[PDB]
Formats: C-alpha cells, sequence, structure tokens
C-alpha cells in the first residue's frame, strides 16, 4: 500500500494527465519492492551478514568476506552511455565501480582482530577453475612481496613470496565429510556430526 | 569417416579393409584383431587408517546480548512484522464482520 | 513479457547494423573496441560474421584477429555453420598457421598426420585444408609400454566376417575395449604398463584411461562392459538432474 | 598469406586489420592469444605493431564459453604482472617474456602501461558472444529499440 | 565554523562527537541533535554506542545530505517549498507528457523512432525515467549546465545528445512553470543560498546550532561550499574517516602546493603534517603534474579513488579547519603490518630490482607461522563455502574470550 | 465518504481535555511536541522478568494485576517511539494514540475497560518503560532536571 501509494501520488504531484495502464503502475511496484532492503536488525542478535554497503564502514574485530570471485566482487554495471557526465569525469564523480573497490579497502581497514576472504574455487560439475576478484589478488599479491616466512630467509623475492601465498591460501574440500577435515590442525571441524562418515565408521 | 580415409574413398571388400589398415602400418600405426577376453577381475585391494576426531568447543553458551523493544512482551507472529515496516501499528490485528 | 533470450541479443545486434542507423552504431563500436580478437572462430554463424565483418572489416585504424581451427567445428546441431567459417575464409587473404604441437607425443603426431594426409581435401571441402604439424623436441621423449616394449601410438582393433552390423560392433567393441582396459589397468598395478618421458616413468591409473563416445547410449554399453570387470567409471557428459534419481 | 597460410610467428604478426589464424590441435592457441595480447598493450612489434598502444578496455576478445573468458581472463591478468615485473627487473629468463622484452624500448615505462593494466583487469574487455552483445546493445540502446 | 576532523577509526570520531555533545550542553527545547548519515547501518551504529555513552540516545534527525541542504534553503532563503518540484520522480511524469509533443523536431530524431516502432508507454515511460534521472544527477554535479540549457544555450566539449537533453531541460522547466510550480532546484538555488550566507555578516537566521556529518567518505563539489558557507553562523562537524595521516590526493598547480602544506591541529593539541619538509612535495610526490606518482601505499594506490577525489576537495576549502585524530597501529599482526603500511603511506613490496634486493628475502618482514588475521579460503560452493566458515567462527571464538558474536 | 465522519472525529480528539488543566492537543504548538521520538536504553545486568515483576507490583496498582514476567533474560539494548511527547509550560508528557479493536460502542471505552484492555495487553510495561525513557532523555538534555 505504501509503495503503490507513493508511487501513485508522485504522478499526481507533476499532475499527469493522460491515463494510464496497469503494467506501468505494477512494474513500478515491482521494481520498488526489489529495492526495498530490510536490514532491522543490522546490530542486536550478533553475527551480522549481509552485502557490502556504501557509506556504512563499521569496526569490527572480525571481518570476513565470501565469494569475493573474479566477475562477482567489484559489482558492475555500465553507465546509460547517453550520460554526459561520464565521459567528461570530473573529482566529485561516484561510480559502482570506485565505489565498490573503495568498499573492499574500508574492509581491511576497519577489521581490527581479523579479516577473513573466502572465494569460490571452482564450480562442482565442469571442474573447470574459477578465480578470485583482482581486489582479493591485489592483496595477497601485496602480503606476499613483502613478508617471508622464518624458515626460508635466504632464498628469494620470488620463492619467499610464493610461500607465504600458498600458507595463507588453504583450499577447502569439496565434501564436509573428507577425512582431511577431520585429521589434526588447521580447521579441522567443530562438526562431530560428520565424524563417522569420515572415518567409515558405517554399517553396510 | 574413419572408414573413409582407410579405404582413400572407394568402397572396399570386408577384406578389402583389412588390406588397407596393413598398408599404412608400422610402429606409429599397427592393428590388431579384435580379440575379445573375459577375467571379471580388476583385481586391485584397498588399506584404510581413519585415525579421527573432531574438535569439540570448551567455551559456553552463557549470555545473549539483544536489542529488545516490548516485545519480551508481545509475542511473535510479529516476526518480519517489526522487520519489514519499523512503525506498523503494532498493537492490532485481525478481520471486521456484521458491525 | 519484457525480455531477451541469447538468440536475440545477437539477432537484435545484426538488424541493429543493419538499420539506417546502422552506421553510428558500427563506428560507435569502432571506437570503443579498435582491434578484436575473436577466438574458436570456426564455431560462429551468419548471424556474428555479419555483426563482425560490419564493424571491422576493410577498416583502418582497426585490427581483426579471428583464430580457430576448421578441422573442430563440431557445433553443427546448436548453430555453428563452418560455411559461413569458409566464406570468410574467403574475404580474409593473410592467413597463418601454428606449425608445432607441444602436448603431444611423435608417433602420435605422425599417425595422425598420417592418417590425414592420404587423400587430398581429408576434411573433403578443400577450403578445409589439412597441413601436418611437427612434435615439439620437449616431448621427443614420450613413449609407451606394456608388458615389455613400447607400444604403437595408434592401434587399430579389428573385427573379423564379412557383415556387420551395427548392433553387433558395439557388443563386442565394448567388450574387447572393456578387457584392454583392465589388462592396462592391473599391468599398471604390477608396473609392466608405464608411460614414459625418455626415463622417467608411471604406472597408468584409471585417471589415465579415456573412452570418446558419441552418445548416452554408447556410454553406458560401455560403463557396463566395464562394471562386468568390476571397473569403476564416470560418464562426464552426463546430463540427467539430480530429480529423477 | 594467399595459398597454404605462413608459419605464424606471434612476435612479427601485422597487428593491423583482417587475420586468419589457424591453430591446430594441441598448438598453443591460448599462448598465442596471450602474447599477441601483451603485443596490443605495449603496441609493441614493429611496422608490424598497432599504430598505438592500447588499453585493457579496447581490446576487444571474444570467447564462447563462460568458462573461457573465465580463464582466459584469469591467463592474462598473469602475463600482465609477469611481464611486468621482468620490466622492473629489465631481466627474464623465460621464453616469451625474454624475446618481448628485446622488443621494448622503455622498460620503465611499460612497467607503468603494465600496472595500470593489472588493475584494470576487473574490466577488461573480455566477453562470450552474448556478453559482447547485450553490451553494445545497452550502450547504443536508441539504435538498437532496446528496453533499458 | 566549519570543522574537519580526520581519524584513522570510527571510534575516535564517535568519540569527539561523543564529547562536543557532552561540552556545549546543547539546548533542550525537543530540538534534534543532527547527524548526516548516510545509511540506516551507520544511524544505528550512532544510536547505540551514544546511548551507551550517555545513557540514552533520543532525537537525533539522521539526514541525507541532500536532505539537509535542501532543508537549510527552505531555511535561509526567502518561501521555498518543502521538497523541490524537480525531484526525480515527478520529474519523471512531467518528461512523460513532455516528450510525446517535443518528438519530431530533428532535434530528437533519436528519440522519435525509438518511441515508434512500438509502446504501451514502455519506452515512453522508461526514457522519461533514466532521463529524469540524468537531470537528478546534472542537477548535482554539473549545476552550471542547467542554467546554461534553460536559456537555450550548448556547452562546448559535450557529447551529442546534449542535443536533445538541453533542448528537453528547457521544456521541462517552462513546461514546470506553466503548472504553476516553484521553479526553484537546487542548482538555480545554492549560489544565492551562498551569497545570502556569505554576505548578511550579521547572524544565523533560524537554523540549527550543531551539525555532524558522520561516516560520510565522499560528498559533491557544491554540497561542501554550501556546507562550508553554512559554517559560518552554525557549528558543523564533519566527522571523515581517512585511511592515511598525510595526504594522498593529488594536486592543481605548483602555487596550490604550498597552500597545502600547512598544518592540522590535534582535536585537542599543538599541531602535524604530511613528512619530509619539501622533497617530499618534490621527490615523486606530485611528479605526473596530476596525481602523487608515488602514493606510498600501492594498496591505497589502486582502491581509494573515491577517496582521494574527497580528500582533495575537503583540502581546497578555505573556512575549513581540518585537525589530526589519527590513532597509530603497531605491526605486530599481518593484519596490523598492513594497515599501518596504509596508515603510514609506506610500501614494503619488494619487486627484488636487483640481485642485491632479490636474493636474499630476510629484508621483508618475518611472517610467523602462527599468524591468522588476514587469511584466505578457496572452496568448492557457496554451501561448502559458508559450512566452512562456520568453523572457522567457532574455531576464532573458541580462540580469544572477548569476542562476542556482535563483533563478526 | 468517510471524510464526514473522520474530521468530525480528529477534532474532537483534538479537543479533549487530556490531563483537564488546560490539556487538550490543540493548544500544543510546533514548538511544544515532539512526534516519534525515538530512545535506546541500554540494559546491562541481564533483566529478569521476576525481578522486574516484585518492584512492578509494589508501585503500580494496575500491575497489580499480575500475570507478568512472560519473557526471559536479556541483557543488550531497548529500542522504541514515543507516539508524542509534548509541553504544558513546565511539564513533560508521554503521549500514545492507540486505535484499537472494534468492541461494538462506547461501552467499551470507560475507564475500567481501558485499565482492562491495559493489563490484557500489559501496556502497563510500556508506559513504565517509555517514562524511563522521557525521563533518561529529559535529564540528559534539561541541565539540572527533578523529574
Ligand atoms: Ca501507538
Amino acid at each position: 500500500e505504501q509503495q503503490w501509494q507513493a508511487i501513485i501520488a508522485e504522478g499526481l504531484g507533476a499532475q499527469y494527465g493522460d491515463a494510464v495502464p496497469l503494467s506501468l503502475l505494477r512494474d513500478e511496484l515491482a521494481q520498488r519492492l526489489d529495492q526495498e532492503r530490510i536490514s532491522q536488525r543490522f546490530l542486536a542478535g550478533p553475527v551480522n551478514i549481509c552485502t557490502l554497503m556504501p557509506m556504512r564502514s563499521i569496526p569490527f574485530k572480525v571481518v570476513c568476506l565470501l565469494g569475493m570471485n573474479d566477475g562477482v566482487y567489484p559489482r558492475q554495471l555500465a553507465p546509460l552511455g547517453f550520460d554526459l557526465m561520464s565521459q567528461k569525469p570530473k573529482r566529485g564523480d561516484r561510480s559502482r565501480r570506485d565505489d565498490d573497490r573503495y568498499l573492499f579497502l574500508e574492509a581491511l581497514i576497519s577489521a581490527q582482530q581479523k579479516l577473513y576472504i573466502s572465494y569460490i574455487g571452482r564450480s562442482i560439475q565442469d571442474n573447470s577453475e574459477r578465480f578470485p576478484s583482482v581486489l582479493v589478488q591485489e592483496l595477497i599479491d601485496y602480503i606476499g612481496q613483502s613478508h617471508y616466512l622464518p624458515g626460508d630467509e635466504a632464498l628469494n623475492c620470488d620463492e619467499s613470496e610464493a610461500r607465504v601465498k600458498a600458507h595463507l591460501t588453504c583450499l577447502h574440500t569439496r565434501m564436509p565429510f573428507d577425512p582431511q577435515n577431520y585429521q589434526p590442525g588447521e580447521r579441522q571441524s567443530y562438526a562431530r556430526e560428520w565424524l563417522p562418515a569420515a572415518s567409515q565408521a558405517g554399517k553396510a | 569417416a574413419l572408414g573413409r580415409l582407410l579405404q582413400k574413398g572407394e568402397p572396399q571388400d570386408a577384406a578389402g579393409l583389412r588390406t588397407c589398415i596393413e598398408a599404412l602400418c608400422d610402429d606409429d600405426i599397427a592393428w590388431q584383431t579384435a580379440q575379445t577376453g573375459d577375467n571379471q577381475p580388476w583385481q586391485v585391494n584397498d588399506v584404510s587408517t581413519a585415525e579421527l576426531n573432531a574438535k569439540t568447543l570448551q567455551r559456553l553458551p552463557g549470555d545473549n546480548w539483544r536489542v529488545t523493544s516490548y516485545s519480551g512482551l508481545q509475542q511473535r507472529g510479529h516476526g518480519i512484522a517489526q522487520d519489514l515496516m519499523p512503525r506498523l501499528d503494532v498493537d492490532a490485528a485481525g478481520v471486521a464482520s456484521v458491525v | 513479457r519484457g525480455e531477451l533470450g541469447f538468440d536475440d541479443m545477437l539477432s537484435r545486434l545484426d538488424s541493429a547494423l543493419r538499420s539506417e542507423s546502422g552506421e553510428v552504431l558500427a563506428a560507435a563500436i569502432r571506437t570503443r573496441f579498435p582491434v578484436a580478437m575473436i577466438d574458436e572462430f570456426q564455431d560462429t554463424d551468419p548471424q556474428q560474421y555479419r555483426i563482425f565483418r560490419r564493424i571491422w572489416h576493410h577498416q583502418p585504424e582497426t585490427a581483426l584477429l579471428l583464430i580457430g581451427d576448421p578441422k573442430q567445428a563440431i557445433y553443427a546441431f546448436r548453430g555453428a555453420d563452418i560455411f559461413t567459417y569458409m566464406k570468410a575464409r574467403s574475404e580474409v587473404h593473410a592467413h597463418y598457421t601454428l606449425d608445432t604441437n607441444w602436448r603431444s607425443a611423435p608417433g602420435m603426431v605422425n599417425s595422425v598426420n598420417k592418417l590425414f594426409s592420404q587423400t587430398d581435401d581429408a576434411f573433403m571441402f578443400r577450403e578445409i585444408p589439412f597441413i601436418p604439424v611437427k612434435s615439439a623436441g620437449k616431448n621427443q621423449a614420450l613413449r609407451f609400454v606394456f608388458k615389455g616394449e613400447t607400444q604403437p601410438a595408434m592401434k587399430m582393433w579389428l573385427m573379423e566376417g564379412e557383415s556387420c552390423g551395427v548392433g553387433d560392433y558395439q557388443s563386442t567393441m565394448a567388450q574387447v575395449c572393456a578387457a584392454q582396459i583392465r589388462d592396462w589397468l592391473q599391468a599398471g598395478q604390477r608396473g609392466e604398463a608405464l608411460l614414459m618421458n625418455g626415463d622417467d616413468a608411471r604406472p597408468v591409473r584409471a585417471s589415465d584411461i579415456s573412452v570418446l563416445v558419441r552418445s548416452r547410449q554408447e556410454a553406458a554399453q560401455v560403463r557396463d562392459a566395464l562394471t562386468l570387470l568390476e571397473i569403476p567409471s564416470v560418464y562426464l557428459s552426463n546430463r540427467d538432474s539430480v530429480f529423477e534419481t | 598469406m594467399s595459398d597454404v597460410a605462413e608459419t605464424l610467428d606471434p612476435l612479427r604478426l601485422p597487428l593491423q586489420g583482417e587475420r586468419l589464424i589457424e591453430a591446430s590441435a594441441g598448438t598453443g592457441k591460448t599462448f598465442t592469444i596471450a602474447a599477441l595480447y601483451l603485443r596490443l598493450l605495449l603496441g609493441l612489434g614493429g611496422s608490424a605493431a598497432f599504430p598505438r598502444p592500447l588499453t585493457v578496455e579496447e581490446l576487444l576478445v571474444v570467447t564462447f564459453t563462460e568458462a573461457a573468458t573465465a580463464e582466459l581472463r584469469g591467463r592474462i591478468r598473469s602475463n600482465i604482472h609477469e611481464l611486468r615485473i621482468a620490466c622492473l627487473r629489465e631481466t627474464t629468463d623465460n621464453p616469451l617474456y625474454e624475446r618481448l622484452l628485446e622488443e621494448i624500448d622503455d622498460k620503465a615505462q611499460a612497467a607503468q602501461w603494465l600496472l595500470l593494466a593489472e588493475r584494470q583487469m576487473d574490466e577488461a574487455a573480455v566477453f562470450t558472444i552474448h556478453g559482447f552483445c547485450q553490451r553494445m546493445l545497452n550502450l547504443n540502446a536508441f539504435e538498437s529499440g532496446m528496453l533499458f | 565554523m566549519l570543522r574537519v576532523y580526520h581519524s584513522n577509526r570510527l571510534d575516535v570520531l564517535e568519540a569527539l562527537m561523543e564529547f562536543i555533545v557532552e561540552r556545549e550542553r546543547l539546548d533542550d527545547p525537543f530540538e534534534p541533535e543532527m547527524i548526516l548519515v548516510q545509511s540506516t547501518g551507520m544511524a544505528q551504529w550512532l544510536q547505540m554506542t551514544l546511548s551507551q555513552k550517555f545513557g540514552i540516545a533520543a532525537n537525533i534527525d539522521f539526514p541525507l545530505p541532500a536532505s539537509f541542504i535542501w532543508d537549510m534553503f527552505v531555511r535561509v532563503l526567502p518561501e521555498i517549498p518543502k521538497e523541490s518540484a524537480f525531484n526525480k520522480q515527478s520529474m519523471s511524469w512531467k518528461l512523460m507528457t513532455l516528450l510525446p509533443q517535443l518528438l519530431e523536431r530533428e532535434d530528437f530524431t533519436l528519440l522519435r523512432h525509438y518511441l515508434t516502432d512500438d509502446s504501451d508507454k514502455r519506452k515512453l515511460f522508461q526514457l522519461s525515467s533514466k532521463a529524469a534521472d540524468l537531470f537528478d544527477q546534472y542537477l548535482v554535479y554539473r549545476p552550471d549546465w542547467l542554467a546554461q540549457w534553460e536559456t537555450g544555450h550548448l556547452v562546448e566539449g559535450l557529447g551529442e545528445a546534449q542535443a536533445w537533453q538541453a533542448p528537453l531541460w528547457k521544456a521541462l522547466v517552462e513546461y514546470t512553470h506553466q503548472l504553476g510550480q516553484p521553479r526553484w532546484h537546487r542548482a538555480n538555488l545554492y549560489q544565492r543560498f551562498i551569497e545570502t550566507l556569505e554576505s548578511a555578516t550579521t547572524c544565523p537566521p533560524g537554523l540549527p546550532s550543531r551539525v555532524f556529518i558522520c561516516g560520510i567518505s565522499a560528498l559533491p563539489p557544491v554540497y561542501l561550499q554550501a556546507l562550508q558557507a553554512l559554517g559560518k553562523h552554525i557549528e558543523i562537524h564533519l566527522l571523515f574517516t581517512n585511511p592515511c595521516r598525510y595526504y594522498w590526493g593529488d594536486i592543481k598547480d605548483p602555487a596550490y602546493l604550498a597552500k597545502l602544506l600547512t598544518r592540522q591541529r590535534r582535536h585537542s593539541f599543538e599541531d602535524r603534517e604530511l613528512p619530509l619538509f619539501r622533497d617530499s612535495e618534490n621527490a615523486g610526490q606530485l611528479f605526473n603534474s596530476d596525481g602523487e606518482q608515488d602514493v606510498g601505499n600501492p594498496l591505497l594506490a589502486s582502491w581509494g579513488k573515491l577517496g582521494r577525489d574527497y580528500i582533495y576537495l575537503l583540502s581546497d576549502l578555505e573556512s575549513s579547519q581540518e585537525l589530526d585524530a589519527f590513532v597509530d597501529v603497531t605491526p605486530d599482526n599481518l593484519l596490523h603490518n598492513i594497515q599501518s603500511d596504509i596508515l603510514e603511506l609506506e610500501n614494503r613490496a619488494v619487486a627484488g630490482v636487483n640481485i642485491e634486493e632479490f636474493s636474499r628475502s630476510d629484508n621483508k618482514r618475518p611472517l610467523d607461522p602462527l599468524d591468522s588475521s588476514i587469511t584466505f579460503h578457496v572452496c568448492h560452493s557457496p554451501q561448502r563455502e559458508v559450512e566452512v566458515l562456520h568453523d572457522r567462527l567457532l574455531a576464532m571464538l573458541e580462540e580469544d574470550p572477548t569476542l562476542t558474536p556482535r563483533d563478526i | 465518504q468517510w471524510e464526514p465522519v473522520l474530521t468530525e472525529w480528529i477534532t474532537a480528539v483534538l479537543q479533549a481535555p487530556l490531563n483537564e488543566t488546560g490539556v487538550s492537543l490543540s493548544q500544543l504548538s510546533a514548538r511544544n511536541k515532539q512526534v516519534e521520538m525515538e530512545f535506546y536504553l541500554p540494559i546491562s545486568e541481564p533483566l529478569i522478568a521476576s525481578q522486574l515483576d516484585t518492584l512492578i507490583r509494589q508501585f503500580d496498582p494496575l500491575s497489580a494485576g499480575c500475570p507478568p514476567l512472560e519473557f526471559m533474560q536479556v541483557r543488550g539494548m531497548l529500542k522504541g517511539f514515543i507516539d508524542l511527547v509534548f509541553r504544558h509550560e513546565g511539564r513533560y508528557y508521554l503521549l500514545d494514540y492507540k486505535s484499537n479493536w472494534l468492541g461494538e460502542d462506547s461501552s467499551a471505552y470507560t475507564q475500567q475497560a481501558m485499565a482492562a484492555a491495559m493489563q490484557a495487553h500489559r501496556y502497563d510495561l510500556q508506559y513504565q518503560l517509555y517514562t524511563l525513557a522521557l525521563h533518561r532523555y529529559l535529564r540528559h538534555r534539561i541541565a539540572d532536571y527533578d523529574y
């Protein structure tokens, strides 16, 4: 009723003479209903899952980014193209590309304790390989090029850099019941539920 | 296709095939006759040592921090109600009839 | 409904470059993209090609690299037109080829070249001429040994008899094929089937055998004769849905 | 040219309008694309070079698979990142990049053009035939008659 | 005064704001405390944080810049309608009644046949919207083009479509007059606003006492000007959270350089400013007369485009009073290093430019195989990807207590 | 066709005597009203439904209709909207417009019935909460204010 009202009111305001067909209205409602976002629990009953929003950079001990994939993260949309402002740019101008790349920075900057980054490494069908968001590439590329693991102190730029990348990237298993998640160490699962399966402890 | 390259195009005897194959044929290309076979095995074994266990956490639930609002009262149904319209006249509810 | 399918996408782009209002558009594009590389080109079709010459053909200050291989145009059923590739071939005059075949063994490379060299116009369309290729040096040492000595890069297994129906040549061929597979597979557990590069060797595992097939049925026929020898298999081109399982 | 194509030498291939490259089975179609891509970004080549050096948002590359563009895109952000480093170091001890280095005239500059291209990759004009289409459509919606 | 506080972290900014509120009592007659905010989250975070270090939060208005700038217009200039008559939506309807007429004018030939070949107003209403939208934008970035097109003039250097937009806009304007509606936009009303404020050097007409601008990393040039003019009668604390303590923006003339080599005060102490005397302005810093060729950190280097601009616009102000509040970040974590590298505007990357550099590796920072801040994760599918996180969250909750989950 | 009934309804409700002494919404200019105020009260030390029951009982004759403590332990924050807060020259108020139920006629809106419904929906809880809010808020705004 609100959206529907506001829509019509806005027309009446501009004093629209002609008659209007339902589609015109139904479509506007649809759109309006698709841009309305519900985020009323944004900070009570904890662990907030949401999208990266512009102009909402808050400090958190933990910050994790998921599906930061090429083609998925810096989010896109080309200006209308008959947008004069977009071809002759100026310092104030905004664009999703910039907003979005700047949000990935604000993330890095606001995490106070741990930054968690995740992406999908390959579709589970054609088993072809995926790729991370260039923004994530840049982040591990600059880490690698400025750190070295205690062991490797005398080996090589390129050599030490790879190891640091390989050390922070953690390939995960296709199924949650693969044994590797139940060995000891880096993220053994807290999910006993799959233990039996993992240990082939079943009865045919 | 394979037939056309082997028999250079012209059709052949069932034996004219055999002779074309032999024709192009040394170490790189070779032929044998369909030697059928049987022996249900793929005689392969296994071995396995499932030495596993799962991390159990020793922290505990304890306390819960929340943002409430005189909803500590008003039982649900308002699930997603207070969410979609923050200021809906939540205190009302129902139908109306022959009045 | 306010919708767009895939065929429409590049269809409306063709009609757009043909409308009178088609030059403003061709120019627009040509400016954004001065040079364009089209890959897998052997699989185009009238609509695409037309989009592409209308924008790039005979147009200075731009370059149009069309790369692909007519010998691998197998998407007839989808819409891919080998003829619109052959035409394009008539219209552009600079031809080029990659001469060396990294990736494979010399005997393999030799027997394929031999096979497709027999007659002229192997692909029987003069416009799809077949020119041999050299094998790479980094691969001159590859060779496959089985229960003794080096096996040849290409072996024809040949049924007996005079006639032979499609049904037989299958039952019999699937049979034969599964057999030769465990024969490889178990001779490999024992170390006598080796994939070798000069003096390096590794036994053949199941992850190295592969059966190419033309259809869902053939695949089964294979999976069956294979399953009959206890040899587990997977049909990677399987399309069934989890909903009728 | 003419009858029986020339054995394409990537580095000396004239990047000026209309070229048909036949890549037989197992021949390097992918390594070649890459090379060409680098050549174009740094306007390398010679009389066989392209008039000017182009940008990531100007090298149109169309592929057929969704998986193809992805791979292709992944492969190129890498050759850039490398040809670039091998440009700060002014030395490369691995094939392609060396011959390319030989062709370069100001390693220092390449390394900056490249660094920009690397940063741009999240927008490389690498699309599928369909992707390329809805894009040209949507931009020039008035000629096409498209809805926004 | 239009005070500008720069800080490494929202906390300190909130803090200062927390302070300013406690100090000048603020009046008390039901007057809202005011805070520009450009997202409900910020408004959420702010109400909560504030109800804590005060025991309660109750009035605070959370206007969006645009919405505020126009509220003041209605306060400072004489008779301005609440709600302009050129708001994006209504302009959409007006343009839909015009465009049909306007067609067949050679001027609009393009829109002419775009609008024919078929419709039931579908194309018509979409065009009227995207058009309404651009205008809405131009009215904020490019306001001058409108005063220009309104009269019949074109602007040199624009692409075509200026060809129909300029005429079109003119049409809308007159039309909106014929309907008898408040001619007043945002572009025909901002200069006037600045003037009647920039002069009238007497006192603040009837506006609020103080005004905060929290968690907003970009404002449109004009919006800033109007803020400045406004901050000459009103107290305006604009809290910008900045990722670097030095200036990492671009520079204009070699003359403007030393006009920036100023100094910002601490909100509470002495003074500070970008390092290395001159060398800095020289070195590379402002090489390409354009940008800061170096921009120390290569991350801030590629991602902060939106920030460099806003940073650059804030320091071109005059009535401004920028000041530092950056907190430090000791380099003990992989996370902490990186953030420090960025705060300091330093680069630690090693390209290995000469065998000397390239051969040893102990020049980089020592990792620590046991460090888990900044971790990467590759998975096979959303599902998996989320299961995997559910574990890792569990583990990190397990690890250090103090980690309640609102903190994630 | 509801305009006749409604406009006649609005005024009636505007021109009613809330607290006998002056009162009547109609005497409230803008400067003396604040509509829909929104408060946040931190509430540390879990708030146990029981422990709140005891004192609610002691001080309120209404909440003496004791079924309460229907919720469970909560530390956290407390959101809330106040329909209207207005002042009558020294003296701030809490107003809550309640469109409510179709209980036939008049017979249902008398000092008991209301007091009745009041307990049905334990709205009494709302008062106390809301005023603890207004209290805190005023105390924070009015330098040297007394409840
Ligand atoms: Ca109410």
